[PDB]
C-alpha cells in the first residue's frame, strides 16, 4: 500500500500485471480488518461529483458513503463507475477499482479508457479475472479496501498535495459472491438460499462497513464505496442484491427499458434512493436540484400521459413537456462528465423557464451548446458558480444576474 | 431494558430492523448446519421470535413497550418473517414515500395503520368514534382522489365537497415538525397528549375548521395553534 | 404455480393494461370536457332557431 | 339600443349593442334601425355591414335568416367570414390556425387512440392467465 | 415603422456587440490555452530530461 | 486452435452450442458428489465458464475470434447458461422464430442485438450512422406497424407510409441467400462485404429504393443486386 | 409631434446602443486580459510544481 | 375443437423441407407463411373486428387453413389427399366456403 500503487494494475495480492515493473512500496496493508467504528466516523458533508447529472442532483454522493449502483446485463454501470473515476481528475480524490471475475480484456479496456483519460494519474486497478482462481476473486474485493483504508488513514501525495479521500468501485460484488460461494461449497460449508453460505451478508458487510468518514480526531479522511450488482430480469429481491441493498446507504437502480428507450444513463431516479441526500451535495446543486426533483416526480406521476398531452389541459400539457425536457437533459454522452458549475448552470437554465421554447429533440444539444458558450463566451460565469457553490443563499445577486445575462444572450444568439 | 422494568418504569424499547433479528437468525442456523425451513428461513423462527419478543410484556411490575422497524422483502407482508413478527404485533404504523413526497415527515398512513388497543372500552369511547370517523373520511377521500384528479371537485355533490376538505384539513394535520429533533421548522414543544388529539379531530370533525385554508395545517400543535396561526395572519 | 417469470410477465401485462386504460379516462374526460363545450356553445344558436 | 345577436350553429359571432345595421335579404338590402319593426329576413350570399356608431364593418355572409325585434335583431347564419381581417379575404393565420385545428388535431387524436387500443390489446392477449 | 426600427435597431446592435466580445474572449482564450500547452509540454520535457541526467 | 493462434494467423473459433457445456459441466459435478449450486447446477459454473472463455483473446502474436451458439429456453436469458456467458460476449445476434417464420431465414433481430464494436471510433462514422439510423426506422415501425393494422395506411399518414415502406424494404433487405441454405432453398449463396452493405443500406435509406418494390429486396447480395433485379424484371 | 419625437427617440437609442456596445466591448477586453494573465499565472506555477516534483 | 392440438407456432422441426415431398414442399410453405401470418395479427380477432380489408382477409384465411388441420382420430390422410387439399386452400379456392364447414 502507498503512492507506489497508482497507475498499476495488480493482482488481489499485490503482485503487478500490467507489465511495468515491481511495485515499490514500503508498508504492507491486511487484507482484513475491523471497521473504523461508532467514535471513529463522522457526518457525511463533503460531495463526490459523478459528473452525471441525474447523480449528482437527485441521488447525491459523499465522501464516505456507500452507495450501491445495481442494475441487469448491459445497463452502464461500469460505465457509470468510469465516469465518476474520470470526474475525479482535480478533486483531490484517489480511485481505485476492483473488477472482480470479468475478462481480462474488459480490465483491459477499461484500463486504456482510463489511461487515455489521464485518469491513472491517481487510479489503482486491482484485477482478479474470471479465469483466475475462485480465491483471487473472493480476496480482490478486500486488497482494494485495503489499499483504500492506506489512501484514507495516512494519504498520499497526488498532484503535490496530501489526499486522503478514496473511492472504490467493487464493480461486481455478484461475481466476487459467486466466488465465495464456490469457494463455499467446494469446502463443502453448509449451503442456504440460492446455495450461498451462511456468511455471505457478513462476506460483503465487512468489505462495506470499511468505507468511512473519520472525524478530524482519526484524520478526517474517507473511503467511499461503489458497489456494483448485476441482477437477474431486474429481481431486485435476490440473496445478494437485497443484501447489498441494505448494507448500503443508497441505491442507484439502471433499468434494461430506460437503456433500451435511449436515456443514456438508464438511471431510474423513482426508486434510486440516497439516503444521506442534501447532506452529499453542494449548496448550489442543493439551491437548484429541489425543483428539478419535484418536477421530475411530478412527471412520473405522469407519465402515463405522454403520448397524450395534446389532448390534455394547459397545466397537464406543461408538466409533461417540462418533465419531458428534464429527462432529455439527463442524458449524457459516456465518457463525458460535466464539473459542477455546468451541473448548476444547466439544471437552474431548465428549471427557470429558459428550455421552453427550445423543442425536446434538441434538449442535449442545447446543453452541450451552452456548455461551449460558457467554456468560451463565459468562463468569469463559471468561475462565480463555482465560487460561491458553497453559499448558504446559493443564488446572489451577482451570480444569479451573471447567469441569467449569461442565459439570455445565449438564447438571443441561437436558434432551435 | 428489564432491570428498568424490574424497577417498576414504563420502558420504550426500539428495534432497529427486526428483519436484521431474522436474518442473523437464519444465517446463524445455516451456519450450524441445520435443514432450511419456508423461504430458506430457519427452522427455529418462531421460537428465536418468542424468546425475544415475549420478553416485551406488561408485567405487574413494570411495563416495557417496544417499537420495532420492520423490512417486508419483496412487499411480500406474507413472506415468514412478517409473517412470524405479525404474530406478536399489537400495533402498525405504515409509512407511504407517496406521503413523503408531499413533504409530510410524519408519513404514517392512516388507512394502513392499525392497532389491537382501537377499542371502545379501552382507549375511551369518543376515541372509538373519532378515530372511526377520521379513517371514514380519509377512506372517502382516498374513494374521490381518482375522480377529483381526472374531472374536479365540480362534479362532487354536498356531503362530499366537504367530505373532502375535511379530509384534505386532517390530512395535512396529521404532521408534525419533530422540533424535538434538530430545529427544522421550529416551535415551542407541544407533546400533543392523546386527549388533546381527540379533542382536536372531534373540534375538526364537528365543523369549526371550513373556514381555516388548507395550507395553515402543516406542522401545526392542537388546531388551537392552528386558530391562533389564522388570526395572526389575516383572521 | 405457473412460474414466478410467468406470473411477473402477466403483472407487467395488466399493469401496463391500468396504464393505458388510465390515459384512456384522462383524454376522455377532457374530450367529454370540450364536447360539453361546443353543445354550449352551439345552444344559443339552437334557442334563437 | 338594440343587442345585435349574431349567432352561428357552431358558435356565437357577435352580441354587442349595435347602432345600425344592414342586410343581403332575397328581395333588396335592407338598413334595420334600434327601432325597426318586427321583421323575418332570409339572407342570400351577401356582405353584411356593422356600422354600429359609425364603425362601417364589412362582415361577409354565405345565407342565413334574421329576426328583427323591437328592441333586438338576431342573426341566424349558415357560415359568415370576416370580409376585411388583415390580409386579402380570409387572413393566413386564420387558416394556419385551422389547418393545425382539425387536420393535425383530428390526426394526433385518431392515431394516439388507435395506438393505445393497440397497444392494450397486444398486452392483453399475451396475459392468457389472469 | 420608427419605433419599431429603433427597438430591432437597439436589440441587434447590443447582438452584435455580445457576439463580437464572446469572439474575442474566445480568441483570447485559445490563445491562453495554447501558451499553457506548450509551457506544460516544455515542463515535462524539461523535467524527463533532468530526470534522465539526475539518473 | 491455439496452435494456428500461435503461428501468427487469425484463427476463428465456432462453439456450436454454450447452454451443452453447461448443461454437461453441471452433469459432471452432480455425478461427482459435489455440492449444488443455485438451482442444482455446478459451483464452478463461473469458473468454468471463465476457463473456457479466457482463452479466447486477440493477442500481440495472433488472435482467436469465436461465435458460439447459445439456445435460450423459451425467452429465459436468466438461466444459468446464458447468464454465466453474458459477461464474456463482444457481441449477441437474438434470433428470433418469428422472423424465421416469415421467411427471413437468417432470422436476425436488429433490435436487441447489441455490439461493443459497434462505434463510430471503431467501425467508422458512416457504419455507426447507417446502422444507428436503420435501427431508428424499424423501431418506429415497430408502433407503425400495430397502428396501421387497424387504421389502414392509405388513411392517414405523416410521412408515415415513406417510413414504413423504407422500413419494410430494409427488414426484407435485412435476408440474405446462405452458401449452406442451398439445399433448403435452391438459391445461390451471397457474400457481401462490410463496406458494400453498409453502402447498400445507406443508398436506400434515403430515396434511390422508394420505386422498387419490396419484392426485390428478398433475397439478395449488395443495393446493385437488387437493381440488376428490378431492370430485369422491367426488360 | 409624434413623428418628431419618434425621430428623436430612434437617434437616441441608437447612440445609446452605440455607447452601451463601446462599453460591453472594453469590459470584454478587460476580461480577456485577466483570463489570459491567470492561465499564464496557473501554468507557470503547474511547471514550478512540476519541476520540483521531478528533482 | 382442434383435435390434432398441434401448437405450430412452438413447434419445430428441425430437417424440415428435406422430410417432405417436393408436393409437400411446393404446397406447404404458403400454408406455413399465412399461419405465421394468422398467429402474428390473431389478437386483433376476438373483439376487435373492423381493422381493415387486408388484416379481416388474412385473420380469415388463417381461420379457414386452421380448421383445415383438424383432422378425427384413427383417419390418417394419404399424401396425395394432402397436397391436393392444400393446393385448393392455398390457391384461393376455398375462399367462398365458410369456416364451419372446411373439414367437412
Ligand atoms: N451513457 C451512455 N451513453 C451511451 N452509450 C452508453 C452509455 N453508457 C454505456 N453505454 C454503452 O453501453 C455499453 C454497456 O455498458 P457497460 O459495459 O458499462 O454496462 P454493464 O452494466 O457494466 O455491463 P456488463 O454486464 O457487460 O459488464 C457500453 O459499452 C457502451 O457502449
Ligand atoms: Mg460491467
Amino acid at each position: 500500500v502507498g503512492q507506489g500503487l497508482l497507475g498499476r494494475v495488480v493482482n488481489p495480492l499485490g503482485q503487478p500485471i500490467d507489465g511495468k515493473g515491481p511495485i515499490v512500496y514500503e508498508k504492507t496493508r491486511p487484507i482484513e480488518r475491523i471497521a473504523p467504528g461508532v467514535i471513529t466516523r463522522k457526518s457525511v458533508d463533503t460531495p463526490v461529483q459523478t459528473g452525471i447529472i441525474a447523480i449528482d442532483a437527485l441521488i447525491p454522493i459523499g465522501r464516505g458513503q456507500r452507495e450501491l449502483i445495481i442494475g441487469d446485463r448491459q445497463t452502464g454501470k461500469t460505465a457509470v463507475a468510469i465516469d465518476t473515476i474520470l470526474n475525479q481528475k482535480g478533486q483531490g480524490m484517489v480511485c481505485i477499482y476492483v473488477a472482480i471475475g470479468q475478462r481480462r480484456a474488459q480490465v483491459a479496456q477499461v484500463v486504456g479508457t482510463l489511461e487515455r483519460f489521464g485518469a491513472m494519474e491517481y487510479t489503482i486497478v486491482v484485477s482478479a479475472t474470471a479465469s483466475e482462481s475462485a480465491a483471487l476473486q473472493y480476496i480482490a474485493p478486500y486488497a482494494g479496501c485495503a489499499m483504500g483504508e492506506e489512501i484514507m488513514e495516512n494519504g498520499v501525495m497526488l498532484n503535490g498535495q496530501l489526499v486522503k479521500d478514496a473511492l472504490i468501485v467493487y464493480d461486481d460484488l455478484s461475481k466476487h459472491a459467486v466466488a465465495y460461494r464456490q469457494v463455499s461449497l467446494l469446502l463443502r460449508r453448509p449451503p442456504g438460499r440460492e446455495a450461498y453460505p451462511g456468511d455471505v451478508f457478513y462476506l460483503h458487510s465487512r468489505l462495506l462497513e470499511r468505507a468511512a468518514r473519520l472525524n478530524e480526531e482519526y484524520g478526517g479522511g474517507s473511503l467511499t464505496a461503489l458497489p456494483v450488482i448485476e441482477t437477474q430480469a431486474n429481481d431486485v429481491s435476490a440473496y445478494i442484491p437485497t443484501n447489498v441493498i441494505s448494507i448500503t446507504d443508497g441505491q442507484i437502480y439502471l433499468e434494461s427499458d430506460l437503456f433500451n428507450a435511449g436515456q443514456r444513463p438508464a438511471l431510474n431516479v423513482g426508486i434510486s434512493v440516497s439516503r444521506v441526500g442534501g447532506a452529499a451535495q453542494t449548496r448550489a446543486m442543493r439551491a437548484v436540484a429541489g425543483k428539478l426533483k419535484g418536477e421530475l416526480a411530478q412527471f412520473r406521476d405522469l407519465a402515463a400521459f405522454a403520448q397524450f398531452a395534446s389532448d390534455l389541459d394547459a397545466t397537464t400539457k406543461a408538466q409533461i413537456e417540462r418533465g419531458q425536457r428534464l429527462q432529455e437533459l439527463l442524458k449524457q454522452p459516456q465518457y463525458q462528465p460535466l464539473p459542477v458549475e455546468d451541473q448548476v448552470a444547466v439544471l437552474y437554465a431548465a428549471t427557470n423557464n429558459y428550455l421552453d421554447d427550445v423543442p425536446v429533440p434538441l434538449i442535449t444539444k442545447w446543453r452541450d451548446d451552452f456548455l461551449a458558450f460558457l467554456r468560451t463566451a463565459h468562463p468569469e460565469v463559471r468561475k462565480l458558480i463555482y465560487d460561491n457553490r458553497l453559499d448558504r443563499k446559493f443564488p446572489t445577486p451577482e451570480v444569479k444576474e451573471a447567469l441569467e445575462a449569461a442565459i439570455k444572450e445565449f438564447k438571443a444568439t441561437s436558434n432551435y | 431494558a428489564e432491570y428498568f422494568r424490574d424497577e417498576g418504569r414504563d420502558i420504550l424499547l426500539f428495534i432497529d430492523n427486526i428483519f436484521r433479528f431474522v436474518q442473523a437468525g437464519s444465517e446463524v442456523s445455516s451456519l450450524l448446519g441445520r435443514m432450511p425451513s419456508q423461504v430458506g428461513y430457519q427452522p427455529t423462527l418462531g421460537t428465536e421470535m418468542g424468546e425475544l419478543q415475549e420478553r416485551i410484556t406488561s408485567t405487574k411490575r413494570g411495563s416495557i413497550t417496544s417499537m420495532q422497524a420492520v423490512y417486508v422483502p419483496a412487499d411480500d407482508y406474507t413472506d415468514p418473517a412478517p409473517a412470524t413478527v405479525f404474530s406478536h404485533l399489537d400495533a402498525t404504523i405504515s409509512l407511504e414515500r407517496s406521503i413523503a413526497e408531499r413533504a409530510i415527515f410524519p408519513a404514517v398512513d392512516p388507512l394502513a395503520s392499525t392497532s389491537r388497543i382501537l377499542d371502545p372500552n379501552i382507549v375511551g369511547e369518543e376515541h372509538y368514534r373519532v378515530a372511526q370517523e377520521v379513517k371514514r373520511v380519509l377512506q372517502r377521500y382516498k374513494d374521490l382522489k381518482d375522480i377529483i384528479a381526472i374531472l374536479g371537485m365540480e362534479e362532487l355533490s354536498d356531503e362530499d365537497k366537504l367530505t373532502v376538505q375535511r379530509a384534505r384539513k386532517i390530512e395535512l394535520f396529521f404532521s408534525q415538525p419533530f422540533t424535538v429533533a434538530q430545529q427544522f421548522t421550529g416551535r415551542p414543544g407541544k407533546y400533543v397528549p392523546v386527549k388533546k388529539t381527540v379533542e382536536s379531530f372531534a373540534r375538526l370533525l364537528n365543523g369549526e375548521g371550513d373556514h381555516i385554508p388548507e395550507s395553515f395545517f402543516y406542522m401545526q400543535g392542537d388546531f388551537d395553534d392552528v386558530l391562533a396561526a389564522y388570526e395572526a395572519s389575516q383572521k | 404455480m405457473p412460474s414466478s417469470r410467468e406470473i411477473k410477465r402477466r403483472i407487467r401485462s395488466v399493469k401496463n393494461v391500468a396504464q393505458i386504460t388510465r390515459a384512456m379516462e384522462m383524454v376522455s374526460a377532457s374530450k367529454m370536457r370540450r364536447a360539453q363545450r361546443n353543445v354550449l356553445a352551439t345552444r344559443p344558436y339552437a334557442d334563437r332557431m | 339600443p338594440i343587442h345585435l345577436e349574431i349567432v352561428t350553429a357552431e358558435r356565437v359571432i357577435l352580441s354587442d349593442d349595435v347602432d345600425m345595421i344592414s342586410a343581403p335579404t332575397k328581395d333588396g338590402r335592407v338598413g334595420i334601425l334600434p327601432r325597426h319593426a318586427p321583421l323575418m329576413t332570409i339572407l342570400e350570399p351577401g356582405e353584411l355591414d356593422i356600422i354600429k356608431n359609425g364603425e362601417r364593418t364589412p362582415f361577409a355572409v354565405s345565407g342565413g335568416f334574421m329576426e328583427v325585434l323591437p328592441h333586438r335583431v338576431t342573426i341566424l347564419a349558415d357560415t359568415v367570414e370576416r370580409a376585411d381581417e388583415i390580409d386579402e379575404a380570409r387572413a393566413e393565420q386564420a387558416r394556419a390556425e385551422a389547418e393545425a385545428r382539425r387536420r393535425e388535431a383530428q390526426s394526433e387524436r385518431d392515431m394516439a387512440l388507435a395506438e393505445a387500443k393497440l397497444r392494450k390489446e397486444m398486452v392483453r392477449l399475451r396475459v392468457a392467465q389472469l | 415603422e420608427q419605433l419599431a426600427n429603433a427597438r430591432r435597431d437597439y436589440e441587434a446592435e447590443i447582438a452584435r456587440a455580445r457576439q463580437e466580445a464572446a469572439k474575442i474572449v474566445a480568441q483570447a482564450q485559445e490563445r491562453a490555452k495554447q501558451q499553457e500547452a506548450e509551457i506544460i509540454a516544455q515542463a515535462r520535457r524539461e523535467a524527463e530530461r533532468l530526470k534522465e541526467e539526475a539518473r
